[PDB]
C-alpha cells in the first residue's frame, strides 16, 4: 500500500525554534522545552517556549484557585479519606446556593458560598485568558479571529452560570461543579423546559455541531489527499494557487456542484464551529426567561 | 413573541452569511468558462465579490483577487465529442505535457521563504544542525519503482526548516544526476525506498531544478504533478 | 460551465466500472457509473417515501414519517404499509450512500489524489448502518431502528435514550461527546488561525506559518503544526463518530439496564466498597 500521511515515516530535528519576534516582549517568553518524538510522529515535536506575562499569571493563578476551591470541597465531602475520595470522585458536587438566597452573596459557605468563590475565580480566570488570546495576536500583528471565535464559546458559558441565573433571580439556577452532577443538571434542565428537542436553537446548535464534524472531516481528508502537492501549506497556496488548491476545489465541484477556495474553506470553518455555541447560548437564554416549555411554544409559536 | 422574533431573525442572518461565505469562495477560477475559454453565459445567482489585495511578505509584491485569470502554459488536450461535458484526450504524452492527474500550475518561479526571509525548504546537507531524530534514515537506501527495478539512491533529504519536516527525498539516478521525490509518495522500508507511482524508466522524466540548493513553487508543482500522474499513466508498467 | 483552470483536469479515465461509458460530466457534476447508480437509488427511495406519505394521508413534511416494522415481525419481511416500505427505503439509502462513496473514489483517481475523503465518509455510512442494520439484527427486529421522519426520528432518539435511564451515563457516549466538543474546538481554532495570518492587522503583510506556530506556543506552549492540525481534525471527527457507533451497538445488546447503574462496578471495588462516609457510604 500507498503511504497515507496520517503518521510521519521519518523525523527530522534542528535547533529549537524560538519563533518570530515582531512586537512581542521577548523577556516574557520562556525557554524551549524538550522534544516529544511521540508527538513528533503526529505533528511538531518541539515543546515550548511559552509566553508568561501578567495576564497569563493572573489567569493561570485564578485557574488553579478555582480548581482547588472545588477540590477541598470534594475532600471535605470524602471525609478526608483518600479511599472514599477515589471511590466517590464523580459523585461529589459543589452546588450553587439555595433558591432562598436569590442573587445574594451572603449564602453560608457550606450552603453555596463556596460555589460563588469558585465561580468568581473561574470568571477572572476565563476573561483574563480571553484578553490573553487577543494580546498574543496583537503582538504578532495578526487578525483577532481567535479572540472573537473564543468569545462565542464564552457566550454559552456566560449564559449558563451568570446571565441566566441573574435574569431568573437566583444563583440556584446555575450549573454545579461536579462530573455526574452537571450531567444531571443538563438532563433535568430539558425536562423542566418541556424537552429541549423542541427548542429550535438547540436543534440549530446540533446541526452546527454535527456539521463541524462533517466539515473538519471534509477539510482534513482533503488537505491530506493533496498533501502530495504541498496542500498543508495553505498560506502560500492562498497567495499563489498551486495544483493542490485546484485538485482540492475540483474534487468537490465534481462531487457536489460547488466549491471553496483555500482562504474560503477556512471561513466556512470558523463560522460552522462558532455558530454551535452562538445559537446554543441563545436557545438556553430564552429557556425559562421568555419560554417556560418548548413543546407548548412549539404548538403555537408564541 | 421574543423567541419567534429571535429565530426568524436568525434564519435571515444565516442566509446573508451563506451569501457572504459563497461569494468569498468565488475569488479564484471565476468567472466560469466554456471548454473553448470564452466566458460562460450563466455564472449562477452570485456576483463576483469586490476584489481584495494581499500584501506578500519580503517585498514580493501584492496579489489581488478576483483578478485576470490565465493558465500561462499550453494545454495539450483535444476534445473527444461534439458537445459539452466529455473528457479531453491528451494529444501527446500527458506526463511530459503536464495535463490530467499530471497537471501543474504556473506558480511563481521563486522559493517559499520562511518568516525571516530565508528559503523555507533546504537539502539537509545545507541545513546547519538538522538530523534524522527518529525512524529509518532513508539516506543511502536504493530507490525501487513500481516495476520492482532499482532507479537510484537517496543521497539527501530536503527538510522544511521552520516546521522541521521531511518534504522530499533527493535521488541519485544511474547517470549521476538527481531528482526530488515528494515525501508523501514514497514508502521508506528497512532496506529500500519504494515508489508505487513511477516505474524505474520514468524517474529520468521527473523535472529538474535549476539550482542544486533550492526549489521554486513552480518546480514543486511540476514535480509533484509529474509523480502523481504516474499513478494513472505508469499503470501499464506497474505489476504486483 | 468550467472553472478557469478546470479543462486540463478533465481527461478520460479513473473509472472503476464500465470504462468510458459513463466517463463524463453534467454541468459541474461528474457522473461515472456510480453517478448513475446513486441517481437510480435516490429516485426510487424518494418515490417510495412519497408512496408512504399517501398511505399516511399527509403531504406535510413535518408530519411525514416512515416507520420500521413492529417488533412482532422480528427480522422478517413486513407488509408495505406495515413496515416493508421502510425496509426497501433503507435498502435504497444504503445503495445511495455506498454508491456516492464509490463515485468519490472514481473522482479521486481521475484527479490523482489520495482516498482520505471517501475513507472518512465511510464512517458516517457505518454509523447509519449501525442504527438501522447492525443493532436491530443483533437485537432481533427491524423494529429497533429509527423511523424516517423529521421529528419522529428525534422522538426515537429521546425514547431510546430514556429507556436506559439518563443516557449521559453510557460510558462510550461520554467519550464520543468529548470528541464532538473537542473537534468543534479544534475547527474553531484552525479556521481562526489561518484567517488571522492571511488577514492581519490593517496595512500589514500577510503573516507566515512561522507566525502561526509562534502564536500558539506563546498561547499554550505548543503547536501541533500545519500538517498536524489537518491530521488532528480528520481523527477527532472520525473518532467522534466511531465512539458514537460503539455506544449504541453495545446498548440493548450487552447492556440493557440503566446506564447509571453500570458505574456501581467502580464504587463497589472491595478495597473501598465498605468504607463509610462520602456519597455512597
Ligand atoms: C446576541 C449574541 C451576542 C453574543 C456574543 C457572541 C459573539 C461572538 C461573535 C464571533 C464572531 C466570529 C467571527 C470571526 C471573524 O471573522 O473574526 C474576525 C473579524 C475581523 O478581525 P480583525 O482582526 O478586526 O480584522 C482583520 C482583517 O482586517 C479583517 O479580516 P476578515 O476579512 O477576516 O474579517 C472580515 C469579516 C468581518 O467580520 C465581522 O464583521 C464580524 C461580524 C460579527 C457578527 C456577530 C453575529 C451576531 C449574531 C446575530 C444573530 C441574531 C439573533 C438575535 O467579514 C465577515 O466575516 C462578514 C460576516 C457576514 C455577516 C452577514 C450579515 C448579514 C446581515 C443581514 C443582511 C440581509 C440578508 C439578506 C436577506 O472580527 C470582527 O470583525 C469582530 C466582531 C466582534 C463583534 C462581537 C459582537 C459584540 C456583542
Ligand atoms: C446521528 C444522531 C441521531 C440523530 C439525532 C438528531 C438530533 C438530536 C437532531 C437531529 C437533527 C437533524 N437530523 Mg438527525 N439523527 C440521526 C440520523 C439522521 C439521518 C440519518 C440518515 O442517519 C439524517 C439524514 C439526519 C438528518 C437530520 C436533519 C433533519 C437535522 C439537521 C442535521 C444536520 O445539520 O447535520 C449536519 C449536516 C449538514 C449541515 C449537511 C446538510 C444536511 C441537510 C440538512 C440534510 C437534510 C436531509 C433531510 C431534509 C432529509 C432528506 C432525505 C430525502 C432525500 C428527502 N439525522 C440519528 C438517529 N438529528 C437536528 C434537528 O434540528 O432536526 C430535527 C437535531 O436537533
Ligand atoms: C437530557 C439532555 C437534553 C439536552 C440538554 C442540553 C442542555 C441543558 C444544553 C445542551 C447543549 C447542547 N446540546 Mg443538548 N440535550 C439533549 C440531547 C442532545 C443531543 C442528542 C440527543 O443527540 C445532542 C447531539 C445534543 C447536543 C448539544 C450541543 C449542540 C449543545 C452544546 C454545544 C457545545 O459544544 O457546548 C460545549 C461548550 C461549552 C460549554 C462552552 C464553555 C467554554 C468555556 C469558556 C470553557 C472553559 C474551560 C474551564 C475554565 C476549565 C478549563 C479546562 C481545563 C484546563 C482542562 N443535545 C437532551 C434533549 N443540551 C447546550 C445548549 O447550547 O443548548 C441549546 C446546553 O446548555
Ligand atoms: C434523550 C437523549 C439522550 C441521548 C440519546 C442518544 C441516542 C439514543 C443516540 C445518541 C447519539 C449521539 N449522541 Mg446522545 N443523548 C443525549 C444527549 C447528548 C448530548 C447532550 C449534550 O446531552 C450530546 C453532545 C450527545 C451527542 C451524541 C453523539 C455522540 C451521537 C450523535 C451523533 C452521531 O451518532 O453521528 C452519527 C452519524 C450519522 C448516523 C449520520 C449518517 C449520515 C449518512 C451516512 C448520510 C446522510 C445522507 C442524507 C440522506 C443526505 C440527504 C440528501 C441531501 C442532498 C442533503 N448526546 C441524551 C442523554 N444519543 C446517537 C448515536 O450515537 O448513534 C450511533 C444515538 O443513536
Ligand atoms: C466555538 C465553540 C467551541 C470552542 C472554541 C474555543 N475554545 C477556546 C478557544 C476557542 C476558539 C480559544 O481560543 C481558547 C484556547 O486558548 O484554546 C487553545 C479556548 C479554550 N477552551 C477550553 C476548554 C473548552 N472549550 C470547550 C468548548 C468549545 N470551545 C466549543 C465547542 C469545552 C467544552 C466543555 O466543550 C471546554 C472544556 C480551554 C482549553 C481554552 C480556554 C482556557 C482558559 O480559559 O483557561 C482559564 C483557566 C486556566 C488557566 C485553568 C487551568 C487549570 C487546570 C491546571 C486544572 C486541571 C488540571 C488537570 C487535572 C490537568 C491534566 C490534563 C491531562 C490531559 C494531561
Ligand atoms: C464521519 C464524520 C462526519 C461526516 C463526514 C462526512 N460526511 C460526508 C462526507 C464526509 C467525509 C462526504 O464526503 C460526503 C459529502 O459529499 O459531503 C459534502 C458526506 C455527506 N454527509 C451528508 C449528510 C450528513 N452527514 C452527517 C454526519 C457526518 N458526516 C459525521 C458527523 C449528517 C448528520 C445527521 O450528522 C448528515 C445529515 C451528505 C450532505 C453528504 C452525503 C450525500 C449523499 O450520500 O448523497 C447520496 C444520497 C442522496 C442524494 C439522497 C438519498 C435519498 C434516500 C434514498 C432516501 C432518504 C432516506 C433517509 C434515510 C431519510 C432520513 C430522514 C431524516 C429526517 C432522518
Ligand atoms: C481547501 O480545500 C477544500 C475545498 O476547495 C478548495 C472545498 O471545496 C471543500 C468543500 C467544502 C465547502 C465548499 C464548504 C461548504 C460545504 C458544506 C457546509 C458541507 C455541506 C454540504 C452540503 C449541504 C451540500 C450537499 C450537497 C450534495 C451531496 C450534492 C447536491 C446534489 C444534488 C442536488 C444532485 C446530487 C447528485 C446526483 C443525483 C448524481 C449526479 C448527477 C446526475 C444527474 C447523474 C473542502 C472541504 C476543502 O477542504
Ligand atoms: C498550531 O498548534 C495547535 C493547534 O492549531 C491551531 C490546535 O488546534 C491545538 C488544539 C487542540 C487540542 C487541545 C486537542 C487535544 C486533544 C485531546 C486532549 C484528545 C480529545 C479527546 C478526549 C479528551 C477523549 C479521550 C478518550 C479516550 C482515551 C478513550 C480511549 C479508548 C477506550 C477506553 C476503549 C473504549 C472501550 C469501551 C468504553 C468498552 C465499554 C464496555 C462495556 C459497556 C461493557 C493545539 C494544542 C496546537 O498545538
Ligand atoms: C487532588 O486533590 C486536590 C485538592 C489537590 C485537587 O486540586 C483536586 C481537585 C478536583 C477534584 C477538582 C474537580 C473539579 C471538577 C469536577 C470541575 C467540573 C467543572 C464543570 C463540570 C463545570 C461545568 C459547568 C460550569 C459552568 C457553566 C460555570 C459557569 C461559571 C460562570 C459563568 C461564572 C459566573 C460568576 C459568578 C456567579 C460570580 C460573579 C461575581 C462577580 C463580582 C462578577
Ligand atoms: C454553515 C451553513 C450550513 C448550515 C446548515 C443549515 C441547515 C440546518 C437545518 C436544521 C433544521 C432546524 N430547525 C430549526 C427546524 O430545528
Ligand atoms: C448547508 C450547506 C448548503 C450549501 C449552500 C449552497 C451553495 C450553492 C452554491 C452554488 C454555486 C453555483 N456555481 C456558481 C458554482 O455554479
Ligand atoms: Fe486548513
Amino acid at each position: 500500500a500507498e503511504y497515507q500521511n496520517i503518521f510521519s515515516q521519518v523525523q527530522v530535528r534542528g535547533p529549537a525554534d524560538l519563533g518570530m519576534t515582531e512586537d512581542v516582549n521577548l523577556a516574557n517568553r520562556s525557554g524551549v522545552g524538550p522534544f516529544s518524538t511521540l508527538l513528533g510522529w503526529f505533528g511538531n515535536a518541539q515543546l515550548g517556549p511559552i509566553y508568561l506575562g501578567s495576564l497569563g499569571v493572573l489567569s493561570l493563578f485564578s485557574g488553579l484557585m478555582w480548581f482547588f476551591t472545588i477540590g477541598i470541597w470534594f475532600w471535605y465531602q470524602a471525609g478526608w479519606n483518600p479511599a472514599v475520595f477515589l471511590r466517590d470522585l464523580f459523585f461529589f458536587s459543589l452546588e450553587p446556593p439555595a433558591p432562598e438566597y436569590g442573587l445574594s452573596f451572603a449564602a453560608p459557605l457550606k450552603e453555596g458560598g463556596l460555589w460563588l468563590i469558585a465561580s468568581f475565580f473561574m470568571f477572572v480566570a476565563v476573561w483574563s485568558w480571553w484578553g490573553r488570546t487577543y494580546l498574543r495576536a496583537q503582538a504578532l500583528g495578526m487578525g483577532k479571529h481567535t479572540a472573537w471565535a473564543f468569545l462565542s464559546a464564552i457566550w454559552l458559558w456566560m449564559v449558563l452560570g451568570f446571565i441566566r441565573p441573574i435574569l431568573m433571580g437566583s444563583w440556584s439556577e446555575a450549573v454545579p461543579y461536579g462530573i455526574f452532577s452537571h450531567l444531571d443538571w443538563t438532563n433535568n434542565f430539558s425536562l423542566v423546559h418541556g424537552n429541549l428537542f423542541y427548542n429550535p436553537f438547540h436543534g440549530l446548535s446540533i446541526a452546527f455541531l454535527y456539521g463541524s464534524a462533517l466539515l473538519f472531516a471534509m477539510h482534513g481528508a482533503t488537505i491530506l489527499a493533496v498533501s502530495r502537492f504541498g496542500g498543508e501549506r495553505e498560506l502560500e497556496q492562498i497567495a499563489d494557487r498551486g495544483t493542490a488548491a485546484e485538485r482540492a476545489a475540483l474534487f468537490w465541484r465534481w462531487t457536489m456542484g460547488f466549491n471553496a477556495t483555500m482562504e474560503g474553506i477556512h471561513r466556512w470553518a470558523i463560522w460552522m464551529a462558532v455558530l454551535v455555541t452562538l445559537t446554543g447560548g441563545i436557545g438556553i437564554l430564552l429557556s425559562g426567561t421568555v419560554v417556560d416549555n418548548w413543546y407548548v411554544w412549539g404548538q403555537n409559536h408564541g | 413573541d421574543l423567541a419567534s422574533l429571535a429565530i426568524y431573525s436568525f434564519w435571515i442572518f444565516l442566509a446573508g452569511l451563506i451569501y457572504y461565505l459563497q461569494t468569498e469562495n468565488m475569488r479564484e477560477g471565476y468567472p466560469l468558462e466554456n471548454e473553448d475559454g470564452t466566458p460562460a453565459a450563466n455564472q449562477g445567482p452570485f456576483p463576483l465579490p469586490k476584489p481584495k489585495t494581499f500584501i506578500l511578505p519580503h517585498g514580493r509584491g501584492t496579489l489581488t483577487v478576483p483578478g485576470p485569470e490565465s493558465e500561462d502554459r499550453p494545454i495539450a488536450l483535444a476534445r473527444t465529442a461534439v458537445s459539452e461535458g466529455f473528457p479531453h484526450a491528451p494529444t501527446g504524452d500527458p506526463m511530459k505535457d503536464g495535463v490530467g492527474p499530471a497537471s501543474w500550475v504556473a506558480r511563481r518561479d521563486l522559493p517559499e521563504l520562511d518568516g525571516h526571509g530565508h528559503n523555507k525548504i533546504k537539502p539537509m546537507k545545507a541545513a546547519a544542525g538538522f538530523h534524522v531524530s527518529a525512524g529509518k534514515n532513508p539516506i543511502g537506501l536504493p530507490v525501487r519503482g513500481c516495476d520492482l527495478e532499482i532507479a537510484g539512491k537517496v543521497v539527501d533529504i530536503w527538510v522544511d526548516i521552520p516546521e522541521q519536516m521531511a518534504r522530499f527525498l533527493e535521488v541519485e539516478l544511474k547517470d549521476g544526476s538527481t531528482r526530488l521525490l515528494p515525501m508523501q509518495m514514497v514508502k521508506v522500508q528497512s532496506n529500500r525506498v519504494h515508489v508505487n507511482a513511477l516505474s524505474s524508466d520514468l524517474f529520468a522524466g521527473i523535472p529538474t531544478i535549476k539550482s542544486p540548493t533550492e526549489v521554486t513553487l513552480l518546480e514543486e508543482d511540476k514535480i509533484c504533478g509529474y509523480v502523481a500522474g504516474g499513478l494513472m499513466y505508469a499503470a501499464p508498467k506497474r505489476k504486483s | 460551465a468550467l472553472l478557469s483552470f478546470e479543462r486540463k483536469y478533465r481527461v478520460p479515465g479513473g473509472t472503476l466500472v464500465g470504462g468510458n461509458l459513463f466517463d463524463f460530466w453534467v454541468g459541474p457534476f461528474y457522473v461515472g457509473f456510480f453517478g448513475v447508480a446513486t441517481f437510480f437509488f435516490a429516485a426510487l427511495g424518494i418515490i417510495l417515501i412519497a408512496w408512504s406519505a399517501v398511505l399516511q394521508g399527509t403531504w406535510n413534511p413535518q408530519l411525514i414519517s416512515v416507520y420500521p416494522p413492529a417488533l412482532e415481525y422480528g427480522l422478517g419481511g413486513a407488509p408495505l404499509a406495515k413496515g416493508g416500505l421502510w425496509q426497501i427505503i433503507t435498502i435504497c439509502a444504503t445503495g445511495a450512500f455506498v454508491s456516492w462513496a464509490l463515485r468519490e473514489v472514481e473522482i479521486c483517481r481521475k484527479l490523482g489524489i489520495g482516498y482520505h475523503i471517501p475513507f472518512a465518509f465511510a464512517f458516517a455510512i457505518l454509523a447509519y448502518l449501525t442504527l438501522v442494520l447492525f443493532r436491530p439484527v443483533m437485537m432481533g427486529a427491524w423494529g429497533y431502528a429509527f423511523p424516517y421522519g423529521i421529528w419522529t426520528h428525534l422522538d426515537w432518539v429521546s425514547n431510546t435514550g430514556y429507556t436506559y435511564g439518563n443516557f449521559h451515563y453510557n460510558p462510550a457516549h461520554m467519550i464520543a461527546i468529548s470528541f464532538f466538543f473537542t473537534n468543534a474546538l479544534a475547527l474553531a481554532l484552525h479556521g481562526a488561525l489561518v484567517l488571522s495570518a492571511a488577514n492581519p492587522e490593517k496595512g500589514k503583510e500577510m503573516r507566515t506559518p512561522d507566525h502561526q506556530d509562534t502564536f500558539f506556543r506563546d498561547l499554550v506552549g505548543y503547536s501541533i503544526g500545519t500538517l498536524g492540525i489537518h491530521r488532528l481534525g480528520l481523527l477527532l471527527s472520525l473518532s467522534a463518530v466511531f465512539f458514537s457507533a460503539l455506544c449504541m451497538i453495545i446498548t440493548g445488546t450487552i447492556w440493557f439496564d440503566q446506564w447509571v447503574d453500570w458505574w456501581q462496578w467502580w464504587v463497589k471495588l472491595p478495597w473501598w466498597a465498605n468504607i463509610p462516609g462520602g456519597i455512597n457510604g
